[PDB]
């Protein structure tokens, strides 16, 4: 609603300056046709001056997202474990924005990089703005906010020439993480398939921290935030996902983006484990750290509502670059928690948008104001948009009757600290001794990833530890690696000719735990949005008609379809020259084209066959559709997620299953 | 007022500039110091510095955007937009337009127009444009400022300038700074005068309306609180802001002595019941009184209200019978005179002038 | 180095605050040891606060960009033609700082998009920092400064939803490109490979505007700026560039951080083209015009030094983020021109650092200082370093005893605007017609390259103009390309299904221009800092004898080699995992090594894979040791193709692949229209 307000339509009218005098803005005023331009031009210094100052600090991290508006529905009235008004009836609706973006890179880096994900919520409630400011993943790499800058210095470029953007792949990260040893848990989660989502509508929401749901008595129990994707998980494979960086480096935002537009906007049950506060040490670890999850087997999850996205910003700068999401917004019946990173955090959300907005009133931007009356005596600061008729702004005061009136427990449904909680003993800073098993979650965490899901996990780190200078830092990593799997760290070391050190099985165990394997997870719920690539020809007219009878039939199944040709003309969305497999979630070559497969001008050597092989070769379910083809190729016609049929209705049926699987494993060798 | 970001840049269709070398160079900086006060380039967005008629233009971004803006195409030209904001000028859409017959010959050059030469003769125009008295006034004030520069090469280089417009200044000026002035120089001395410059000059003013009363009155006598009260009703039904003081607080009484002071009021007036005023814990010694040789010293109206006047002229040396001194029994007739002295606003006869 | 003495050392020494106090920054105070930090925590709130405000905003353009200092050397006393003192005595040396950029993306983009690039260089001259602030093609879209923003727009991301990132290929950009056809010009420049060139080093310099040279005694002379390659020209084909962007986005930076590290710093020739004021109008069009090429059939370049990068910065944030270039920043001895583009960026240049720097004193910042004394009445501001002795900072004045002194034309070698200048007419906001002509050099350009130039100008065409979805705007290109070459819109219409328009000819000709040409450069002058990828086998221990005694050999010629295998051990540098034809300027697999042309340590294919692609690129490739026909066979590579060798001789083998490193590109693979 204040955005709605603050809308500037220019659909109509006549150029004006900005104080609304009419102007042009297409030639300079000079002294002569000739002559050099005048000082006294208003209109270009007023036009080239805006320019000059378009640009606002990017985010310190997370600089790359994109974001969407919502609504949030409430499944019940929760009242009976929170006073949270948001949460407090059946079907209570409440608008939200939402931004999701990578962590490492700069504002305009590849969506696909490697790297933990941000899911950031806002509830415009109607007792304030709630943020839930999340994560893609469910633990951090550290266990105290003083140690955030040395995190992402040693993860961000190097400092003296910034190389290299939007990826751990380097010696400072891996020296960080091999010293830091809280880093395994979130290493290993980044290392694994959710290191590359498929799309954000792919992946978990994590509030990462233990809060407190408070109730209006004051009691008070201990909760994780879980967002559940009603969409399915679902992770690209790096090769794949490096070349989708070169290829559409804007790919997640685009994803999120036609999801919305064609009326598929994604969905999230809203959940917590609530645990009781004398649970805070029972679960073999402290509730206060941050690098641990509760397993599900220990706490199951309450579904409290529904979080769907189903409209695109008006202006991306205005609402998704401009929005200033902040832990501190919290709302009576949610309270923090002791847990050391997040106590940290409060002071540098507040901080950090005087930065970004240059001025103290960023909560006056239309996508950061509230529903709600705002009654306080802040006053003044740069950019200051309210005209405040209250001339007694302090407490207390009898000229202004004493209003604004002060709201706690008792009165006005003041915020109020869990007045369960208390602090004893020395002012230390000092790490509590329960935060000192670095190493058994991460372990955990691997024993429970499917063998090829282990394959890929042990890939990413030979990979980026291969890139690695220093062969000191390089053992320094398996020492680490070591303590969490001796398995891992052998694995690990043949890719780099160093022998791993022997087993030290302190940590080992064999325990698995339920819901974070991608693999495991089982085929996606749904198949909208997936797209399929018909590979087709101009020089044989049964080929775009085989193109045009596919097409209708997966487009019916909410796929979207794009059929790829030489040339464009009615039916070819795309060119071969354009089109990649990175563009596809299946490939389907329609035989009429069988000729293309064995050179043009109008596309590069090969990229036809290229496109499918690639296709095959990344997991994705692949077919033809009339055979001979599968030769050119390599790939065998008996291979699950390989479909040849010569009927239309019956590859359909079959293929469609392929994009459920969405991959097909066998395709990756294991160790 | 602290955020109205004023622009001579804002400029409407029917104004031009000119080449005025000072009104040229203002018009960049006027646009670029908002940014420091601002902080950010959206300072038009400010409720104070809005327009009241629609903004439609390709201005983006930048700290504080306040705006959402629809349109996503925001260049020209486009067909995206349908060629939307159009082009404003002389012949479409009521734009700004130069004035059509500027023109702009010659070198580019970092010189001084020779037209501009002449510095003195309108100074002096200015200063034989003022009455005596606002002339003693103005070499009065450069007596003062001049007499705390403390370098003795830079009096002597005032003196020089002063010189060049009037001889007389020079002359006066130096007296009061143990100098002697140079001799004269008359390339510019002229005797031609202007009108509207002088303030003395501008007759009585042509309304009372808001101009300041202090009665000065006492709590000793309940009737010198009742003459102030008659003065207070006949003085508020014609305008004055009245003040009526007394020792301390009380039903009829607005200020008391110890905050009053005769740069509070415009005229004073004293009740001849309070005559004995003219020590106490409750104000500082001479207070009431000094009230009453300051405003008098410094040409305002000055008064005594009931008929019984020479205690109070005497305390203060102010004779009976000098112009825009007042002393009448009657209220009325009381009110009637002191109005007309509110109205000449300065006494300019208690100001003595070089010979 | 130039900027010692701002330097911190951190290699030894106890943790401090920036006020000297030692601390720790480890952990927080908390009230217990499982309990809430306190807000008294100073180190805490001091460490976060500094890094919650680490960024600045990037630039407005050119925000990806990398830099490196440098040496300026003249060649002789340019008196004769200018008044500057960086140019008044043979082997006369001035510290430089340059920047090379792309123009649209935002920070972390990727250095290979297609782009216009930015080549920025200070001097830091004895009589003030004097700027070029110039370009890799010569020409700029537009002839009036007042629509840089407008250009901008169109070609940056579409502002609801912020796609996509560095790339011209989207609607917007070519509705702009086909209404504004001032835009031809560098349009045809970015569509070459021109658009994604090999490397900085690679690429020339130009100052685009006419500027003037002006003498001591105040006449001048009219001046293009070009600073020449003494690396030689080379681009990148635009399918490699792409994966390149993905595989590494850094590509450039790192070209040019490496050739400075091992002793390669690059050079330039820094030239002019000088002509007489009285041609302003005399080549066929206006000087003042900055879409328009002064050919050098007309106006041959004057050698005026020697400009070489030799040093990479301490701290990129200090340094290359920091530096704030500007056309304002002029010396004695040369000048403006009336150009409108030219005359516009005076202004932004100036104001735009308040943005980025925050307070008006950035100029104090290191990088910006100047290397001589400042005298002047400039005072106060946020984040003033200086302490101002004079407490009379205003003239005229005598209590300072008048100083700062003026400087001009006959006193204290004050900079002086050109005496010769003038103005006459009416005060318009109108566009000389002599700008008017939009097409015949975009076509002059078109025909001096050389056949497959001509291809790969087209295939950029069709691939950008193939993603446009308004059919509208489509048609509106074909308009105006139809302006430039019928050739070319018939070309690019049979791409996205479109007939071309009549062909138009008002515009046409067969003329052509010397040095446009990248392919037709002939072979690059040198050869040192090229990549060989040696692909070979662990399962061989003949494969890395073969791979070792072809490193020294190659790296005796000083060209970076890089041996690939299935796992790193001593003299491997690279797994397959990690390696693709992208990190290479030449690929050769050794013999040894022919049974890896399936692996839990690399994807399916990835050898054979780096061979073919490298092959498809146009890259010297081959097979050492004398047994070729099963690799060739395997990547359908035929043994006889030029730029493809077979040699069981090591010395014999890199004679042959190093004439190939020099043709650099082996264009007769790439089909025709
Ligand atoms: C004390 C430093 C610090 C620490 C320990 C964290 N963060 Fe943070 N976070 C910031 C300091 C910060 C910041 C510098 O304040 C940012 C940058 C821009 C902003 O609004 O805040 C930020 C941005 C930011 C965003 C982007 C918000 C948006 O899209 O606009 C997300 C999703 C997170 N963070 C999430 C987390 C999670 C899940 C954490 C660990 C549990 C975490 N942060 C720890
Ligand atoms: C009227 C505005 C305007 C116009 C018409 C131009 N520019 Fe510009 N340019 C800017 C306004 C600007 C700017 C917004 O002021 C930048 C961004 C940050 C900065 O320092 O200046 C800039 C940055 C900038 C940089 C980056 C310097 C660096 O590395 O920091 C280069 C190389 C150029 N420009 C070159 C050009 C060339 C070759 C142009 C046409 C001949 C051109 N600009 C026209
Ligand atoms: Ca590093
Ligand atoms: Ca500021
Ligand atoms: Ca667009």
């Amino acid at each position: 609603s204040p955005l709605a307000a603050y809308e500037v339509d220019d659909s109509t009218g006549y150029l004006t300056s900005d104080v609304g005098g009419p102007i042009q803005d297409q030639t300079s005023l000079k002294a002569g046709i000739r002559g050099p331009t005048l000082l006294e031009d208003f209109m270009f210094r007023q036009k080239i001056q805006h320019f000059d100052h378009e640009r606002v600090p990017e985010r310190a991290v997370h600089a790359r997202g994109a974001g969407a508006h919502g609504t949030f529905t409430s499944y019940a009235d929760w009242s009976n474990i929170t006073a949270a008004s948001f949460l407090n009836a059946t079907g209570k609706q409440t608008p939200v924005f939402v931004r999701f973006s990578t962590v490492a890179g700069s504002r305009g880096s590849a969506d696909t990089a490697r790297d933990v994900h941000g899911f950031a919520t806002r509830f415009y409630t109607d007792e304030g703005n709630f943020d839930i400011v999340g994560a893609n993943i469910p633990v951090f790499f550290i266990q105290d906010a003083i140690q955030f800058p040395d995190l992402i210095h040693s993860v961000k470029p190097r400092p003296d020439n910034e190389i290299p953007q939007a990826a751990t792949a380097h010696d400072s990260a891996w020296d960080f993480f091999s010293q830091q040893p809280s880093t395994m848990h979130t290493l290993f989660w980044a290392m694994s398939g959710h290191g590359i989502p498929r799309s954000y509508r792919h992946m978990d929401g994590f509030g990462v921290h233990t809060f407190r749901f408070v109730k209006d008595d004051g009691s008070s129990k201990l909760i994780k935030w879980h967002f559940k994707s009603r969409q399915g998980k679902a992770s690209l494979v790096w090769e794949e996902a490096q070349v989708l960086s070169g290829k559409n480096a804007d790919f997640h935002r685009q994803d999120l983006w036609d999801a919305i537009e064609s009326g598929n906007g994604p969905e999230w049950d809203v959940c917590v484990q609530i645990v009781d506060e004398s649970q805070a040490q029972a679960f073999g670890f402290d509730l206060l750290d941050p690098t641990k999850i509760i397993p599900e087997e220990y706490a199951p999850l309450t579904k409290l509502g529904l979080l769907k996205l189903d409209r695109n910003p008006t202006n991306y700068f205005a609402e998704t670059e401009q929005v200033m999401f902040q832990p501190g917004h919290i709302v009576r019946g949610i309270d923090f928690t002791e847990d050391p990173l997040l106590q940290g955090r409060l002071f540098s959300y507040l901080d950090t948008q005087l930065n970004r907005n240059g001025g103290p009133n960023f909560e006056q931007l239309p996508i950061n104001m509230p529903r709600v009356p705002i009654h306080n005596n802040n006053r003044d600061g740069a950019g200051q948009m309210f005209i405040h008729r209250n001339k007694y702004p302090y407490t207390p005061n009898t000229l202004n009757s004493g209003y604004p009136r002060q709201a706690n427990q008792n009165a006005g449904r003041g915020f109020f600290t869990a007045p369960g909680r208390t602090a004893s003993g020395a002012l230390v800073r000092e790490v509590s001794p329960t935060f000192n098993d670095h190493w058994s979650q991460p372990r955990l965490f691997f024993n429970s990833l499917t063998p090829v899901e282990q394959q890929f996990l042990v890939n990413a780190m030979r990979f980026e530890i291969s890139l690695v200078k220093s062969e000191e830092v390089k053992k320094n990593v398996l020492t680490q690696l070591n303590r969490v799997s001796h398995d891992v760290a052998v694995r690990v070391a043949a890719a780099i000719g160093l022998g791993a050190p022997d087993a030290d099985d302190t940590y080992y165990h064999n325990n698995k735990t339920a819901g974070v394997s991608i693999v495991g997870s089982g085929p996606l719920p749904t198949i909208k949005t997936l797209r399929v690539g018909i590979l087709a020809t101009t020089s044989e007219s049964s080929a775009l008609d085989q193109a045009a009878q596919l097409r209708t039939r997966l487009e019916k199944d909410g796929l979207v379809v794009t059929v790829v040709a030489e040339t464009l003309r009615e039916g070819v969305d795309q060119t071969y020259s354009t089109a990649d497999a990175t563009g596809f979630d299946g490939v389907v070559v329609v035989d009429g084209a069988a000729a293309l497969f064995a050179s043009s001008p109008l596309f590069p050597t090969g990229r036809p066959l290229q496109i499918f092989v690639d296709a095959y070769r990344w997991g994705k379910p692949v077919g033809v559709c009339g055979s001979e083809v599968l030769d050119a190729a390599d790939v065998p016609e008996d291979g699950d997620g390989v479909y040849s049929e010569e009927s239309v209705d019956m590859f359909v049926e079959e293929f469609e299953k392929g994009l459920a699987t969405f991959r097909f494993t066998d395709r990756f060798a294991l160790d | 007022t602290e955020q109205v970001m004023f622009q001579p840049g804002h400029i409407v269709r029917g104004i031009d500039f000119t080449e005025d070398p000072l009104l040229q160079g203002r018009l960049f900086s006027y646009l670029d110091t908002q940014l420091n006060r601002n902080g950010g380039p959206n300072f038009e967005q400010l409720p104070i510095n809005m327009p009241r008629v629609p903004i439609h233009n390709n201005n983006r971004d930048g700290a504080g955007q306040m705006f959402i803006h629809r349109n996503k195409y925001p260049y020209t030209p486009n067909t995206l937009n349908s060629g939307y904001p159009r082009q404003a000028n002389q012949n479409a859409g009521r734009g700004f337009f130069t004035a059509p017959g500027r023109t702009a010959s010659g070198a580019l050059v970092r010189e001084v127009s020779p037209t501009f030469n002449d510095h003195w003769s309108q100074p002096r125009l200015f200063f034989n444009s003022l009455t005596p008295v606002e002339q003693q006034f103005l070499v009065n004030a450069m007596r003062f400022e001049i007499s705390l520069v403390k370098s003795e090469e830079v009096k002597k280089n005032v003196l020089t300038q002063l010189n060049r417009v009037s001889h007389d200044v020079a002359v006066r000026v130096a007296a009061a700074i143990g100098l002697g002035a140079p001799d004269a120089d008359d390339t510019y001395y002229h005797n031609n005068k202007t009108a509207g410059v002088s303030i003395v000059g501008s007759g009585p003013l042509p309304t009372i309306k808001t101009l300041r009363v202090g009665i000065l009155a006492t709590t000793s006598e309940s009737s010198a609180l009742d003459q102030a009260a008659q003065l207070r009703t006949r003085l508020e039904k014609d305008g004055l802001v009245v003040t009526v003081v007394a020792e301390t607080l009380r039903e009829g009484v607005d200020q008391t002595y110890s905050t009053a002071d005769a740069t509070g009021f415009d005229g004073v007036v004293v009740v001849d019941g309070a005559a004995a005023l003219f020590s106490s814990p409750l104000f500082p010694t001479g207070r009431p009184l000094q009230i009453f040789v300051d405003a008098y010293r410094w040409g305002k109206p000055v008064g005594v209200c009931g008929g019984k006047s020479s205690e109070v002229l005497d305390a203060a040396d102010v004779p009976e019978d000098g112009d825009g001194v007042y002393s009448e029994e009657s209220v009325d007739m009381f009110v009637e005179e002191f109005e007309k002295g509110l109205a000449t606003f300065r006494f300019t006869d208690r100001f003595a002038l070089d010979s």
